[PDB]
């Protein structure tokens, strides 16, 4: 039925700024107010308004600030806009401890205030950075407590994994590693994306020699899109999250799905064999790794814009007649599909063009992995001397706690690796 | 697999009623039935017809006679680790209660209680005392597809069956006994309370057990009448215990096979079949009836 | 002597509102009116499948139940909408399901008694009830389980008079859902204990019929539907029409059902899509034109029932009949003598003027439950989605306790294929 959408920090802020834009785009909402189905992401309130189903939280304005200041200003409420005076700092012992503490009553507490509006509630999209301040800290708080506040309503939280490049901060990996660790066992299933595989895709595509945030936060923008549309429509894809999940989890380990998005080209029609082709591409995914090394244990086909079954059959077809299907032992060769015949709309002032159809695909590989694993070396290699723990033991964390969250991701490295064969 | 047939001697209705023996055992493996005929013009004549069992019982013999040729060879077989299973089979009156659990009433004259006897002889012996195994005895009824619980006043109990197939009966209960006297204790209170007379499958347990797993397994069971429509059920169970035998040298599923269905899987088990017979002129039909369902058994021997 | 029929579930109920539209013209029914249309015959046993109300009027005996409204206002406003009595319908109006689950214990559970307190009218009117038959799919929930528990508890009601359902056992190609063979396995298990016949309509039969051998490409739901409607009437005809049989139903079981286990039939039509006779027996026992995704070849026969239509000679169809089991004389078991039965009708179906339609107790049959099995151990094998049920109340070794049932089925058909 209904859903909340949380944006924690920053980057969780400034991704949902963009992708509830392009949600008012689809659903043609004139900033404003007004223009069920589009209801599971907005409440009719007031006689004329449409706002969004949403809370944003940073633990400084500055972000926020800019929210109630361009355009989208009147679209939300000023409540639904919570904001902090002091930073996070950039470490989770802050923003899990001390920093959050203080404002994680005042959250947890209006973000209840939209779910009273709800008859029937399903879940939380929770939007956040993997290494950063708050974003690592707060959330994880966020999502213990939303456990406890909701029994089984699902958590789907969508991840930023951070790269050198689009940049990050020297403590980054332990912020990432800390958070993933107490994260885990609270979250249904999360969708991680790799800013470099993003910065990449800006530079081979839209070719942009300085991607900004803004032109990142774009393309995410439309990734959600494709992976929520379903059950915003609403009679078509994946219908009421569950079902969603039930698709990509096979195992508790809250799976991290790869997604895979379909024709990126810059402004200023392709085939649909040609997209779906494009979608088994290393080049085009949303974590650098590469699938053609590990297994495929659930793969998903999320279409969208003009298209028969009758074609999406013969691309699948030819995409395993000369390709790497490798689908792991134990289980059927999915491809749960699902198509959208409602259009993809773009920005207008975008990089990116009108598209006749575009594909999403979304797999749990076994693959993903090789990104658990380019964090563990980072995060290992620091730890090896201390490198930066004092400025947590600081805030008051226990130098045991950072052992016992490797500990966990030595475990899932070794759980994602048995899964094979 | 090992069958076995046992007559019973004439009772004192039969004897009063001036009922005709019309049953022969001349040597100890064949048993003869001397069936009464009339030729199309009325002429009287006999076709005597022969069958050849492991052991054939006269009406002289004994119940520890019985035993020691039926059951107690397999009462090792549950120390070696293996599943035994030794089944009374025959008509209603033919002699299946009175052979299991005691002449009628005494437990003590009874396969049950003789089997436990040796049980414990044998637990305390050089070859098997460094086995340190504890003794355990169940006492259960089958009737209409329900299982009831002698040992815990009929209480109904269900069972369950994942994919793998094994079967689980939930809430059986288990009474340890260190004692021959203990087992008569069960025996007695569990066939107090069986619901003498059929109409339910009765099948008495002696497990061995060490360290929380099962050593060893021996199931006695005293069927139901081979001769309202419940017979369906007691005809599909007799149908399917004989094809579950049959396989164990080598369905239409029902609650007893299922319930004993490890005893018949496994590679390390044995099983014997104890045909029981009525003597009178008026029951020949019951018995050929019973003669030939045990040829069967055998025949995959 | 008299049948009602109950009709559930999303599926069930767009199946069977097909049957009702299809009977209805055969006997000649306007959307409420009687009568009309030169036949005579038609009404004799009309009485069968139609209890008659007020004045004229012929309201079918049928009761309507679902967990969501849309479906069955898909039924009113469409084909023979105005045709059903009024509270007969029985809404659900909270969550659907399509899983097991829900429709069997929870939100089922919750409605359970408002249907059968309405079968138990429509039964205690009829002047001699004969047994009911039920329409509803294995797969999702709103019939696969609200259904096998409605028929739990028709039997216990009714343990006296038959169960009869019509199934739509479902496939990994036109599904709308990933635990399907959850839903399945967990009906198959029911359906083998409560009922006396069971007809399978496999979907994956279904869409292989309409592709594989009829050029249509996109199968919707409806030309789909179509062959299904037609199996049905085919396979009721002697029951709702002459004057050769009379078909007890009961009859019809002890006739067809050499073993307990419910056994479950698998159908074949003659002409089809939306014909000599030697023609139309060669079809009529061909894999390519069962209604199940079998091969009777890979498996002998039990029993064979097979029941003709239209204006054509029975010295021929003996004949043609003789000759089907004789070119393929092995593969009918001769454990059982005479175990092929055909009946002939007259009164020609829609369209055709030749029709015929058939009715299999095939170990092959043993082929359908192995593949659902297929897909179902290998999800719970490292307990798939499985989450969903137990959250619902269900236990963990309730399933094993269905898969366990479900592949002595299996070993038990395959134990047949005996001499
Ligand atoms: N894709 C994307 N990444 C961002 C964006 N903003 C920051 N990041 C990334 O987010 C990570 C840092 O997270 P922050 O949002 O700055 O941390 P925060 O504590 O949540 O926010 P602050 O309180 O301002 O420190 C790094 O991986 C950055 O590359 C953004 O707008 N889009
Ligand atoms: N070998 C035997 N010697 C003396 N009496 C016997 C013998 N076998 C059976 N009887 C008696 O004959 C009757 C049959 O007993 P049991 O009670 O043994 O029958 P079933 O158990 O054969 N009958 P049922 O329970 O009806 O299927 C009882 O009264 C016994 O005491
Ligand atoms: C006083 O203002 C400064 C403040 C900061 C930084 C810095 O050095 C470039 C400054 O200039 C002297 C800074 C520093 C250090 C880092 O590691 C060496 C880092 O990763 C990152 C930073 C600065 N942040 C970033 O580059 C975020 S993408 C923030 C903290
Ligand atoms: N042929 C036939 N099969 C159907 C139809 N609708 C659904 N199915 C199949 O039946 C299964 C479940 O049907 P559904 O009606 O959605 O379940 P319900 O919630 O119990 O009503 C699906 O997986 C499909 O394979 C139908 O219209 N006709
Ligand atoms: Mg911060
Ligand atoms: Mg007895």
């Amino acid at each position: 039925r209904e859903c909340i959408s949380i944006h924690v920090g920053q980057a969780g802020v400034q991704i949902g700024n963009a992708c509830w834009e392009l949600y008012c785009l689809e659903h043609g909402i004139q900033p404003d107010g007004q223009m069920d189905s589009f209801n599971t992401f907005f409440s009719e309130t007031g006689a004329g308004k449409h706002v969004p189903r949403a809370v944003f939280v940073d633990l400084e304005p500055t972000v926020i600030d800019e929210v109630r200041t361009g355009t989208y200003r009147q679209l939300f409420h000023p409540e639904q806009l919570i904001t902090g005076k002091e930073d996070a700092a950039n470490n989770y012992a802050r923003g899990h401890y001390t920093i959050g503490k203080e404002i994680i009553d005042l959250v947890l507490d209006r973000i209840r205030k939209l779910a009273d509006q709800c008859t029937g509630l399903q879940g939380f999209s929770v939007f956040h950075s993997f290494g950063g301040g708050t974003g690592s800290g707060f959330t994880s708080l966020l999502m213990e407590r939303l456990s406890v506040d909701y029994g089984k309503k699902s958590k789907l939280e969508f991840s930023i994994y951070p790269a050198p490049q689009v940049s990050t901060a020297v403590v980054e990996p332990y912020n990432s590693i800390l958070t993933t660790h107490t994260t885990l066992e609270h979250s249904d299933c999360a969708f991680m994306v790799d800013n470099e595989a993003i910065y990449d895709i800006c530079r081979r595509n839209l070719d942009i020699e300085r991607p900004t945030y803004t032109n990142l936060n774009r393309l995410i923008g439309q990734i959600v899109s494709s992976i929520t549309a379903s059950l915003r429509f609403d009679g078509a894809l994946n219908v009421d999250l569950t079902e969603f999940q039930t698709n990509l989890v096979p195992y508790p380990r809250i799976h991290f799905p790869l997604a895979t998005y379909a024709p990126v080209i810059s402004a200023e029609q392709l085939s649909v064999a040609e997209i779906t082709n494009a979608c088994f591409e290393p080049a085009n995914q949303m974590v650098k790794c590469d699938p053609r090394h590990g297994k495929y244990m659930a793969c998903c086909l999320l279409y969208r814009g003009d298209v028969v079954p009758k074609d999406v059959n013969a691309a699948i077809a030819t995409i395993k007649t000369k390709r790497t299907i490798q689908f792991v032992d134990w289980c059927p060769t999915g491809f749960k599909v699902g198509i959208n015949y409602e259009p993809p709309t773009v920005v207008p002032g975008g990089d990116l063009a009108k598209v006749q159809r575009a594909v999403c695909m979304l797999s749990n590989t076994t693959a993903i992995a090789e990104a658990w694993a380019r964090l563990d070396h980072k995060f290992d290699l620091m730890y090896a001397k201390r490198a930066f723990v004092h400025w947590y033991v600081g805030e008051g964390m226990e130098e045991g706690e950072f052992s016992e969250a490797r500990e966990d991701m030595a475990a899932l490295e070794k759980d994602y690796e048995e899964v094979g064969v | 697999i090992c069958v076995c047939v046992r007559k019973r001697p004439l009772n004192k209705q039969e004897l009063a009623k001036k009922e005709i023996d019309v049953i022969s055992v001349p040597s100890k493996c064949l048993l003869l039935v001397h069936e009464p005929k009339l030729k199309v013009d009325l002429t009287k004549y006999l076709e005597n017809q022969a069958f050849c069992f492991d052991f054939a019982f006269d009406e002289t013999a004994s119940n520890e006679v019985v035993y020691r040729f039926t059951a107690r060879p397999l009462v090792q077989t549950i120390f070696e680790g293996g599943k035994a299973t030794c089944f009374a089979y025959g008509q209603t009156g033919s002699g299946k209660t009175h052979t299991m659990g005691g002449d009628l009433q005494n437990a003590s004259k009874g396969i049950y209680a003789m089997a436990s006897r040796d049980v414990f002889l044998l637990k305390n012996q050089p070859r098997y005392r460094n086995l340190n195994l504890e003794v355990y005895v169940t006492f259960f009824e089958i009737y209409n597809g329900k299982v009831f619980d002698l040992l815990n006043k009929k209480a109904k109990l269900r069972v369950l069956e994942d994919s793998r197939q094994q079967v689980q009966v939930v809430g059986l209960q288990e009474y340890l006994v260190t004692c021959a006297d203990d087992v008569i204790k069960m025996i007695n209170m569990g066939s107090a309370c069986r619901t003498n007379s059929s109409r339910s499958h009765a099948c008495f347990q002696i497990l061995l057990r060490t360290k929380g797993r099962l050593h060893g397994k021996f199931s006695l069971v005293d069927l139901a009448g081979n001769e309202r429509m419940e017979g369906a059920e007691i005809n599909k169970s007799l149908l399917a215990l004989k094809e579950c035998i049959r396989a164990l040298g080598q369905f239409r599923e029902s609650k007893l096979t299922q319930v004993l269905r490890d005893s018949f899987i496994g590679e390390n088990s044995r099983t014997c079949m104890i045909a029981m017979i009525s003597p009178g002129i008026s029951s020949c039909e019951y018995t050929l009836n019973t003669l030939r369902y045990a040829d069967r058994v055998k025949e995959l021997s | 002597r008299e049948i009602v029929h109950i009709q559930a579930g999303q599926c069930g109920n767009q199946i069977g509102a097909k049957f009702w539209e299809v009977i209805s013209d055969e006997h000649g029914i306007d959307p409420t009116g009687s009568y009309h249309g030169d036949s005579d015959l038609q009404l004799e046993r009309i009485n069968v499948y139609y209890n008659e109300a007020a004045g004229n009027k012929y309201v079918p005996r049928a009761i309507l139940v679902d967990l969501e409204p849309g479906t069955m206002d898909s039924v009113r406003s469409g084909p023979f909408g105005q045709i059903f009595r009024p509270d007969n319908f029985v809404f659900g109006q909270s969550g659907a399901g399509n899983n097991w689950a829900k429709g069997h214990y929870t939100e089922g559970a919750e409605l359970v008694d408002s249907v059968l307190d309405v079968v138990r009218k429509e039964s205690e009117s009829c002047d001699c009830l004969q047994g009911f038959q039920l329409t509803h799919s294995l797969g999702g929930g709103t019939g696969s389980g609200m259904g096998t528990l409605l028929i739990s508890k028709i039997r216990e009601e009714y343990p006296d008079r038959i169960m009869n359902t019509f199934s739509v056992v479902p496939s990994p190609k036109v599904s709308d859902t990933v635990v399907e063979p959850y839903n399945a396995t967990l009906s198959v298990h029911q359906l083998v204990e409560n009922t006396d016949e069971t007809y399978c309509i496999d979907n994956e039969a279904l869409y292989d019929i309409c592709f594989r051998t009829l050029k249509l490409t996109t199968p919707t739901y409806g030309d789909l539907n179509h062959l299904v409607s037609a199996t049905m009437s085919g396979v009721t005809t002697c029951l709702r029409f002459p004057g050769q049989l009379n078909a007890d139903l009961r009859k019809l079981a002890v006739n067809m059902v050499p073993f307990p286990r419910l056994h479950f039939f698998m159908p074949g039509f003659a002409p089809l899509t939306s014909l000599t006779v030697p023609e139309l027996t060669q079809q009529m026992f061909d894999a390519k034109n069962m209604m199940a995704a079998c091969d009777p070849r890979h498996g002998r026969y039990l029993t064979v029932a097979a029941v003709f239509r239209g204006r054509m000679s029975m010295k021929e169809v003996d004949e043609q009949m003789l000759n089907v089991q004789n070119k393929n004389s092995s593969y009918f078991v001769e454990w059982i003598p005479n175990n092929v039965k055909t009946a002939v009708c007259d009164i020609p179906p829609r369209g055709l003027k030749m029709s015929a339609t058939f009715i299999g107790n095939s170990t092959a049959i043993q082929e359908l439950f192995k593949r659902i099995s297929e897909q179902f151990t290998a999800m719970f094998r490292r307990k798939a989605f499985l989450h969903w049920y137990t959250g619902e109340g269900m236990d963990e070794m309730e399933f094993t306790e269905a898969e366990s049932n479900m592949n002595d089925l299996v070993s038990e058909y395959q134990q047949y294929q005996d001499a």
